[PDB]
């Protein structure tokens, strides 16, 4: 999803 | 990269809303269905309806009994101190049981010869008192 | 894809809010339909049937136990003779249900 | 490659059936120890079969021989006969070799 | 061809043995070869099955015949019912040996499912049940009768009958499984804890293995509680038996026959709900069923069920436990999975989202939190306003420009959900204090952009959002 | 569990009694004697009851004399009264 996506991004 | 994200959930979410949809609509219209067919469709018919059940239920014990009892006469006929059938051994043991509810057992006699009560025995009809062998009760098979 | 979903949607929405709907008349029609009925309980000639089948019921199961239980015993072919099949298929089934 | 002698082979069923009646844990040591017991049992049991044929006349051992052993160990009484005890510790393909029954126009087997 | 020969080898079959002719033992050795070559390669019609069973129990040609006659049985056809029959009572006559009868109750139990008809299998429980006195068919016995039973035939003697069998012989696992299928079948008679799962029937593959591999290819072409039954409280102080099952009337459903789709469709308004609510979070068929009921003692043991899980396996509110960690995100998940169906969300949610959301931090369970809250019930915005998006604001004003975006993604989810809810209303407070709420709504996203633009430096990436949500 | 100490048997074997064993030795013991057709039946049901007897008392023995593993004199003991017991 979208917010999955948002969070794996902010992980990195 | 999020525009692709969101693309390939979207996709996902109709797959599963048309499936959902689909299960959906042919619930409601066996619901409907049911509805209708509900729609399109006082002791004296009670009191008929208990009369018919117990003449049936008389019915088929006289017609079972009946059978049993032949059976046991023309299969065990009487053995050559004189010695009762089994059927009169039963037939004591029923009443036993039915009347006194607390105490079915029954002391053994010499009438009971040992061939008829090991059978019954045996064959799990009768059960031995649990503290002495010479009293004999009746299997409860209605409870 | 959106605009698929928003249709998708709404017709579910709508399905949904009829089925509540029917579903709810109809499970209210189906117990004001037992109630009474479970309730009446006339105590003219109801109570005094209900022993006698009762009793009756239970010296049916004794019967047909005792029955079974005496063909098992006796050691026989009763799949030879029809008369005897026909009680050894009767004798399993059960009383009340008649 | 395992190598059984057929007297340990027949006494390890009722050291089993020791060990299940026991209840409780037991220590291997106890095993011949049962095994002595039983071979001696076993030696009296003979002898006191022998003498009783013996005093009863006849060459061959019959089961009144048994029940009065059984009568004397104070096992088996004029109440509680052989056949409760039969009814009571063996199975049903036993029974049916033992106590007599009748079944099928008075037919009794054994003859009793 | 051959079929002549075996049609003359079944007649022989019919007439009986031989006495002196023992070469003529030997042709019906030939017989028998060719029986087994036919039934090997395409197998055995259904006409010659009653008459073979009844020759082998019958007890004519000896063991030594009998037994590979069984063997050889290889049903290539349905097998008929009243074979089955007669083989029961040739069994209950007593003339076979046991080798024989073991390895019938082995077939049996093997060709199971390649009888066509089994109610009067099943009419015949009480000659299986009477077997079991037996210490060699017992296990086999024992299996049979874990295939053929059912409701009405667990009765009390028969328990007490299995209760002396298991205190004769001990723990068998035969018997064990029998116990716990009547407890299950009868719990108010039978109480049964089996420790573990473990084979308790012997798996042994049967002497038709590459029969069976030939007949198949022929037919070829815990959080969440447990499933479980009602309590057994349900009449339990009873006097006598009530009017309605007297004059045999609906009744209910059972609720281990509810495995398919069309079983749902055929009991949809009489079904039996389960002892424990929470089992219904993880079954599709129950939760189609509770998409429309409305009734209140089951939403409030679902209430209850539901707050008192999130209440005690939180990560950061009254215990501090992050060994739950996965578990509870799992455990979200399920949660929002089950609330995209019926379009609508649980009041346990809303609580627990206004009991914990000023201790929360904003980076636990970011996305299952934020999928939570867009499954809010419309309200007006002045009341839900200091519950929820006073923290909401707070905690958006001092994060990164991801949460940002998150929130905007949630909020134009709850806008959306909330129009959708709305737009069937009108077809049924009036629209126009409806109307001023989501208004307000718009207003309050509008002016956290206008602040989030001039805090994170005009980025497109939340321009982007904005105009997301702006275009819905 | 030491090999030494063994646990209770949970399931009991089956029920089926060694019937050549028991002829031969009657067989090896007095060869002069000859069995009738069902002795060696209760000389097993006797067996059974002399092993039940001395099983119950020598657990009874192990657990009066400050013991919870049955011993080789709680035994021993058991034995010299029940041997004494089971011949008459």
């Amino acid at each position: 999803g979208v917010l999955a996506h948002l969070e794996r991004l902010e992980t990195q | 990269s999020t525009k692709e994200s969101k693309n390939e959930k979207l996709k996902e979410d109709l797959e599963r809303e048309q499936r959902w949809l689909d299960e959906q609509q042919q619930i409601m219209e066996s619901l409907n269905v049911l509805h209708s067919e509900l729609k399109n469709k006082s002791e004296s018919r009670i009191f008929n309806e208990l009369k018919t059940k117990m003449l049936n239920i008389k019915e088929y014990k006289e017609k079972l009994l009946s059978t049993l009892g032949e059976f046991l006469e023309d299969h065990f006929p009487l053995p050559d101190v004189n010695l009762i059938t089994l059927h009169e051994m039963l037939e004591i043991l029923i009443n036993r049981l039915f009347d006194v509810p607390h105490d079915p057992y029954v002391k053994i006699s010499d009438s009971f010869w040992p061939p008829y009560v090991e059978l019954l025995l045996r064959n799990g009809i009768a059960l031995r008192h649990p503290e002495d062998p010479t009293r004999i009760r009746l299997e409860a098979f209605h409870q | 894809l959106e605009e698929k979903l928003l249709d998708i949607r709404k017709k579910r929405l709508q399905l949904k809010q009829a089925s509540e709907s029917k579903l709810l008349e109809i499970q209210t029609e189906k117990n004001k339909q037992k109630i009474d009925l479970d309730s009446m309980e006339n105590s003219e000639r109801i109570k005094i049937i209900r022993q006698n089948l009762q009793m009756e019921i239970k010296i049916t199961t004794v019967i047909q136990h005792v029955f079974q239980n005496l063909i098992l015993g006796s050691k026989v072919n009763w799949a030879e003779d029809p008369a005897l099949k026909e009680i050894v298929l009767q004798l399993e089934k059960n009383v009340d249900m008649m | 490659r395992p190598r059984q002698d057929p007297h340990k082979a027949g006494l390890s069923h009722y050291v089993k059936l020791f060990s299940f009646y026991a209840k409780m844990p037991m220590e291997r040591k106890a095993l011949e120890m049962v095994e002595k017991c039983l071979d001696k049992y076993f030696q009296h049991l003979c002898d006191d079969l022998e003498v009783f044929a013996a005093h009863a006349g006849r060459k061959t051992v019959k089961p009144e021989d048994l029940e009065l052993l059984m009568r004397r160990q104070g096992l088996v009484t004029d109440q509680v006969s052989l056949h409760v005890l039969v009814e009571r510790h063996l199975p049903l393909e036993y029974r049916q070799l033992l106590i007599p029954c009748a079944y099928s126009g008075n037919s009794v087997f054994p003859a009793q | 061809a051959e079929e002549d020969a075996l049609q003359m080898a079944v007649g022989y079959f019919e007439k009986g043995p031989i006495k002196a002719s023992q070469n003529k033992d030997k042709t019906l050795e030939k017989h028998l070869k060719t029986v087994e070559n036919v039934a090997w390669k395409n197998g055995l019609a259904s006409e010659e099955i009653d008459i073979l069973l009844n020759i082998a129990l019958s007890g004519k040609f000896g063991n030594a015949v009998n037994t590979r006659i069984l063997k050889c049985m290889i049903p290539a056809t349905v097998i008929s019912e009243d074979s089955v029959v007669k083989a029961v009572s040739w069994l209950c006559v007593g003339k076979c040996s046991g080798s024989t009868k073991v390895l019938f109750y082995r077939w049996l139990v093997a060709m199971f499912d390649f009888i066509d008809r089994k109610e009067q299998i099943n009419l015949l429980y009480g000659f299986f049940f009477a077997s079991l006195q037996d210490d060699a068919l017992c296990p086999y016995v024992c299996h049979l009768l874990y295939l053929l039973t059912k409701k009405e035939n667990v009765k009390p003697f028969r328990v007490r009958k299995l209760l002396d069998l298991q205190a004769k012989m001990g723990m068998q696992p035969h018997l064990q499984a029998l116990l716990s299928l009547y407890k299950f079948f009868a719990p108010a008679l039978i109480s049964v804890s089996l420790p573990v799962k473990k084979i308790y029937f012997k798996n042994s593959e049967n002497l038709w293995k590459t029969a069976l591999l030939a007949v198949k290819q022929r037919n070829r072409g815990s959080v969440i509680p447990v499933l479980n039954s009602s309590s057994y409280t349900k009449e339990c102080g009873k006097k006598e038996m009530s009017l309605s099952d007297c004059l045999n009337r609906s009744g209910s459903f059972p609720l281990e026959q509810l495995q398919s789709f069309p079983q749902l469709l055929q009991n949809i308004h009489c079904l039996e709900l389960p002892s424990q609510m929470g089992s219904v979070l993880n079954n599709s068929l129950l939760l189609h069923y509770i998409n429309c009921v409305r009734d209140e003692p089951v939403l409030l043991r679902f209430y209850y069920w539901l707050s008192q899980t999130l209440q005690e396996e939180c990560i950061w509110y009254k215990v501090n436990n992050y060994e739950h960690g996965k578990e509870f995100t799992n455990f979200l998940d399920t949660i929002i999975r089950a609330e995209c169906f019926l379009q609508e969300g649980f009041y346990s949610c809303e609580a627990f989202l206004y009991k914990s959301l000023p201790l929360w931090d904003g980076l636990c369970c970011r996305s299952q939190f934020l999928q939570l809250v867009s499954w809010i019930p419309f309200s007006s915005f002045s009341e839900v306003k200091p519950l929820l998006f006073d923290h909401l604001a707070q905690l958006f004003f001092t994060s990164t420009i991801y949460f940002k975006c998150s929130v905007l993604q949630s909020l134009k989810e709850l806008l959306q959900n909330w129009l959708l809810w709305l737009s069937m209303d009108i077809h049924m407070t009036t629209l126009g204090g409806s109307m001023n709420s989501v208004s307000k709504l718009i207003h309050y996203v509008g002016w956290l952009s206008t602040t989030a633009m001039r805090l994170e430096s005009n980025n497109t990436f939340l321009l982007h959002f904005i105009l997301d949500f702006y275009e819905k | 569990m030491a090999l030494s100490t063994i646990v209770s048997q949970r399931k009991q074997i089956k029920r089926k009694a060694p019937r050549g064993f028991l002829k031969r030795v009657f067989k090896r013991k007095k060869p002069q004697l000859r069995l009738e057709k069902s002795g060696d039946l209760l000389v097993h049901l006797n067996c059974l009851l002399f092993v039940h007897r001395l099983a119950e008392e020598s657990r009874t023995n192990a657990c009066a004399s400050k013991c919870r593993v049955i011993n080789k004199e709680h035994v021993l003991a058991a034995a010299k009264v029940i041997l004494k017991k089971s011949r008459g």
